[PDB]
């Protein structure tokens, strides 16, 4: 493959560096067009830019934390982290999120990697081996309000047993109801004056519990959870322009209120070098 | 048993890797595939689209002006506007081609930068782009600008001029954050000629410029990139 | 003698001139085309109206002043009170379009100006009041006027800062998308032709917008000495390969 | 070899080796040449 | 020994994993099979099938009467009964096909929902059966409902109408857990003209009425129901 | 008009049954012809047979 | 390849892939086709 012909010399009513951009089009108008050239090949494919590499690697997509501990007199275990859930989503840590959002449309099967880390902040004789319970909770489950309800048998729902300080891996089919995932959504749920809108409305994919099996030890144990994902065969329509001003909530397109310019201001003319 | 020895590495989880994995969703039909235009199979597609350049920054704040750039009646030889070819900085960070251009370390290949006039139809120009290879000092004069790779633009009907920066360089790859021995050199334009504009006419013109890449372009080792941040996870 | 300059397009009853173009656009190189069988998944027989949906539909002019901002019309929602197109909307469950969009401006020889005609698949606007407000059906559908750039903001209302394409990405980067310009000293019209483009193969038409179009100032209008300060934009839209399904009562929107 | 039944456990598929930038850089109507005046 | 690396995920229990584990009960004879009328290879299958549904929800408790539809003498025009059609819940929640599709979180395809007529033999009546797609309101009138999906049954020897509620939406599977973009719109009956009895017959006459899934029917995404639950382990 | 002047016009035809169009609008929802002035200096509508009737009298 | 000896350690069967509905949706004596009255 070569990435520059041989070109010499040139006088032509064949004028190829002059054109209209206002037809919207970007002629590939190439060096050999406007300057003398010598024969140099590629030695490139352009593999790393394949959107199958770009989005293939994987990312964090959420950290989130539960805790093992007397569940004694507790009222509310979600709310005390002796189980906790994650509302799936992968536009809430930024960096994944502006690949994505390079696309319109993107379709592709995913790969998951479940870290669990263990901590104890105060006194602990030891680091106890406890074993973490991931359980996917589709839109319609029951969810869980205990940390040791009859939902947690998981009959149905798909769920991986593993060790902290281990890692959790499967990978999921792609699950989008329609035929790719949509990463802007210029509509709502229904013709409703007060109902929400763009992606929120469809990206509505269930979540998944997290829980400490283990009855609790004498001292308090926190286990931090940190959510991999990798895309695999990977399919990507209608690039956008890239995400400029930063973000501020999960789905919508916001950005803050007196944010600062993005685009450097010259440290002088517009002649400066 | 198959008698094993595992090796180093064992259990680590690098982000990197590409493995076969259980699906946790056995036999489960995803839905069929539909006809959707625009596919993109390649970042080096979408590069080769040009878009607008804030070619003057000189602002305070973010404005449709900084893509404008200004254009002076009756002046000669003087300098039109000038820039480094960091395309990972400056004027070009916030750009299609900057912008994933920082999501790999390494590039290489000829950029495609134009100008399209938008002065009226009974106006005339001539102007002369200029690229300063590596090596020497950013133009300060056009005599100096024009002894180096340059297109003498005739402004007429047809209204878009495409300079093409060669790829000018020894080792075969430059880092797309601004490295000075990976330097590209410089751009800049000046008046060839002069702005002349018709009579009943007055002020300012404006130049609208655009950057783009080649089908030569190559870029190497994915990494993240700084034009994008937060403190906190975000929340529904 | 025939020119990229001099085009003329034919839609149902209605035909369009132009003498002064550049080209035209087909989005993605494909022109829109019918819901083919093995994309579909609704099973009723679809309706297809035919020249009496298909036709150019202009909307009301638009004034530009050396200080506009631009706008923003959204599709279908910018026809929907269009003849038996407007019609067929509202008393369909679904249905699925493709547009001819031909966006007008002629001036003088001694005018300058250059207006960026682009077409946004899935452009989800933001709330200016950032944080996790939403954007009320209503401001997403304004209908034929469309949303004035310049305007001010509004409580339920997105924000319109033309600098940040009402989404937090770059003015200048809208080229990606399908677009043309409209040059004053080489232009006087924009052609763009939109294809059905959705992640779906039919759809709602009313709770959902597929694409918006937006025609925005980038090189200010400048008008010779003493002449009037104002030229006017006008936008003629045609829907083409129009297909509805599901018909029934007749939806009643917010508002 | 493919340990697992099912298509999404399977590693990543290998470069589309496609490419074709004409749909995002040349969407026009009428095909124009390089070289050709862009407006005749 | 044969050198390995060991993955992430090593170690897991992944409850849908489908692997090979070594038998507890080698050589162990399993007893032979002997033929049982009634095998079922497919859920699919077994929805096809339809059950009653207990359309007249409102009474305090569950009775047989909540499967009865009363329908009354000469009323014209008038409503017999509406519902939206969320098969996971209302109406269709306990029945073989609702309950079938909660161990499923995707559906598609079309349904076939039936009224049988139990009024005496010398009685008669024109019904209508309408399907109102998503997009608008459940229809408060008959001209309303008529405008879209209907059936106009006339009571007659053959005591049941099939009506079939044609899978009609863009997205091509819905949420079996009632959502908003996911609705697949509302089911309503009318007096097409009314119902007549014949002499020395009195009061009321019922409907009964059936649901059941297409071939069309498609369901994926297996997961608990909300149909089941304990508080503590069963004992004997 | 001179040749350094400008305009696009709009000729419309209102087929029997409707009134004569009273604004630009209602015009154009029947059968029309955007013009544009220029170089060609004419503009040619025609005014399609629409009738039911296969005549119709001149008086 | 299956590592072990018993054919209960084998792993999950496979789409049985027969699929006949009738027997619970037409067990009927006389068969009755769809069109023609139910009850002639
Ligand atoms: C955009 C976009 C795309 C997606 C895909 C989300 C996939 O949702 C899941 C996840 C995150 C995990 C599991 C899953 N299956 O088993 C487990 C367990 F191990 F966690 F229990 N998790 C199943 C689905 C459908 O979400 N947003």
């Amino acid at each position: 493959t070569v990435a520059s012909i041989s070109s010499g010399p040139k006088h032509t009513q064949k004028v190829p560096i002059l054109t209209a951009n206002e037809t919207g089009a970007t002629m590939p108008v190439l060096p050999s067009d406007s300057i003398e050239t010598r024969t140099t090949y590629m030695h490139f494919n352009g593999s790393e830019t394949d959107v199958e590499c770009f989005l293939g690697r994987a990312a964090c997509v959420h950290v989130t934390e539960i805790q093992n501990k007397d569940a004694t007199g507790i009222d509310n275990h979600r709310e005390a982290k002796l189980f906790n859930d994650w509302k799936i989503n992968l536009s809430s840590l930024v960096q994944l999120r502006k690949k994505l959002e390079l696309f319109t449309y993107v379709r592709f099967d995913s790969e998951y990697t479940i870290l669990a880390t263990a901590s104890q902040p105060d006194s602990a004789n030891y680091s106890s081996n406890l074993v973490v319970q991931a359980m996917y909770v589709p839109p319609g489950a029951p969810n869980p309000k205990e940390w040791d309800d009859y939902t947690w048998q998981s009959a149905s729902n798909p769920s991986v047993f593993f060790k902290v300080g281990d890692t959790s891996r499967f990978s999921v089919p792609y699950v989008g109801l329609a035929s790719a995932y949509n990463c802007f959504y210029d509509g709502y749920s229904h013709d409703d004056a007060e109902t929400q809108y763009g992606i929120t409305v469809l990206n509505h994919m269930g979540s998944m519990a997290f829980r400490i099996v283990n009855e609790h030890d004498e001292h308090k144990t926190l286990v931090k959870i940190r959510v991999y994902h990798r895309a695999k065969h990977v399919e990507a329509w209608i690039p956008r322009a890239p995400r400029a001003l930063p973000y501020t909530s999960i789905g919508r397109t916001n950005y803050p209120k007196n944010t600062e310019p993005v685009i450097k201001k010259r440290k002088g003319d517009i002649k400066s070098y | 048993g198959l008698p094993t020895t595992t090796l180093p590495g064992s259990g680590q989880f690098l982000t990197t890797d590409d493995r076969q994995s259980p699906s946790a969703l056995p036999n489960y039909e995803p839905t069929p595939r539909i006809h959707i235009p625009g596919k993109v199979h390649n970042l080096l597609e979408i590069i080769q689209v040009d878009t607008l350049i804030p070619m003057n920054n000189t602002h305070t704040k973010d404005e449709v002006n900084s893509y404008l750039i200004p254009l002076n009646a009756n002046r000669q030889n003087e300098q039109v506007f000038g820039t480094n070819l960091f395309i990972g900085d400056g004027v070009f960070k916030t750009t299609l081609l900057g912008e994933i251009v920082q999501y790999y370390t390494h590039w290489s290949g000829s950029l495609r930068f134009s100008l399209m006039y938008t002065g009226p139809a009974l106006s005339s120009a001539k102007l002369i782009l200029a690229y300063t290879p590596p090596g020497a000092r950013g133009p300060q004069d056009r005599r100096e600008a024009m002894l180096g790779t340059h297109v003498v633009w005739d402004i007429g009907l047809q209204s878009t001029i495409v300079m093409t920066i060669p790829w000018t360089s020894g080792v075969q790859f430059r880092y797309t954050d601004p490295d000075t021995y990976t330097s590209a050199g410089f751009l800049s334009c000046w008046y060839q000629t002069s702005l002349i504009l018709p009579p009943e006419t007055t002020g300012q013109v404006y130049l609208l410029s655009f950057i783009s890449a080649c089908p030569d372009f190559k870029l190497r080792l994915m990494k993240d990139t700084q034009t994008i941040s937060q403190t906190v996870a975000l929340t529904e | 003698g025939y020119s990229d300059r001099v085009q003329q397009i034919t839609l149902g009853n209605s035909t369009i001139t132009t003498q002064e173009a550049a080209n035209a656009v087909v989005c993605y190189a494909e022109w829109p085309e019918y819901l083919p069988d093995v994309d579909a998944s609704d099973v009723n027989k679809t309706s297809k109206p035919d020249t009496s949906v298909c036709r150019f539909y202009t909307l009301d002019s638009k004034t530009w002043t050396t200080g506009s901002k631009g706008w923003c019309w959204k599709l279908p929602d910018a026809l929907k009170d269009m003849g038996v197109f407007g019609q067929n909307m509202f008393f369909h469950s679904l249905g699925r379009s493709g547009y001819t969009v031909h966006v007008q401006c002629n001036a003088t020889k001694f005018h300058s100006g250059c207006l960026l005609v682009v077409v946004i698949p899935e452009h989800q606007l933001a709330s200016h009041e950032g944080g996790n407000v939403s954007v009320k059906y209503t401001f997403t559908h304004p209908g034929e006027r469309g949303i004035d750039l310049s305007s001010a903001n509004e409580v339920g209302g997105p924000v319109k800062d033309v600098l940040y394409n009402m989404n937090g990405t770059l003015l200048g980067n809208l080229l990606i998308f399908p677009h043309q310009f409209i040059n004053l000293r080489t232009n006087n019209t924009a052609t763009i032709v939109i294809p059905y483009i959705n992640s779906v193969p039919i759809d709602s038409m009313t709770r959902h917008n597929n694409v918006s179009l937006m025609v925005i100032p980038i090189a200010p209008l400048t008008v010779p000495t003493g002449a009037t300060p104002s030229l006017p934009i006008t936008v003629t839209i045609a829907p083409m390969c129009t297909e509805f399904s599901g018909i029934r009562s007749k939806s009643i929107v917010p508002q | 070899i493919n340990y697992y039944k099912d298509a999404a456990s399977t590693s990543s598929a290998g470069q589309s080796l496609s490419m074709d930038p004409s749909k995002f850089t040349e969407p026009v109507k009428d095909l124009m040449l390089k070289g050709a005046p862009a407006l005749n």
